């Protein structure tokens, strides 16, 4: 599962079987890290008009 | 039900007679109009291609 984003800390209540979490846009918004089972927050990395 | 159009009045018309108002009310009534959408923009390139 590739991507680019801000890997923030998370408090998200992952249930034991869950591997990752999505927001409405299919955008994966959190992951259980596969090497240590901590939950990351994939916060949006900033973009805007020039 | 078949809807009511309103109170089924008839005006008490005649020649040689008139109705004149003896007293009045000031009224205050709201009217609301929209003026703006939320100014929105899409980076079509980022939206399509991530
Ligand atoms: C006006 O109304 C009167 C009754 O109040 C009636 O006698 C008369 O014929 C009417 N005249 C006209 C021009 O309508
Ligand atoms: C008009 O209506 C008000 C209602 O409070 C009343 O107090 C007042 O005496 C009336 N005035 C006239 C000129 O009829």
């Amino acid at each position: 599962l590739t991507g680019t984003g801000v890997l923030t800390e998370s408090n998200k209540k992952f249930l034991p079987f869950q591997q990752f979490g999505r927001d409405i846009a299919d955008t994966t918004d959190a992951v259980r890290d596969p090497q240590t089972l901590e939950i990351l927050d994939i916060t949006p990395c900033s973009f805007g008009g020039v | 039900y078949t809807m009511s159009l309103g109170v089924e009045n008839s005006v008490a018309y005649s020649n040689n007679s008139i109705a004149i108002p003896t007293n009045f009310t000031i009224s205050v009534t709201t009217e609301i109009l929209p003026v703006s959408m939320t100014k929105t923009s899409v980076d079509c390139t980022m939206y399509i291609c991530g």
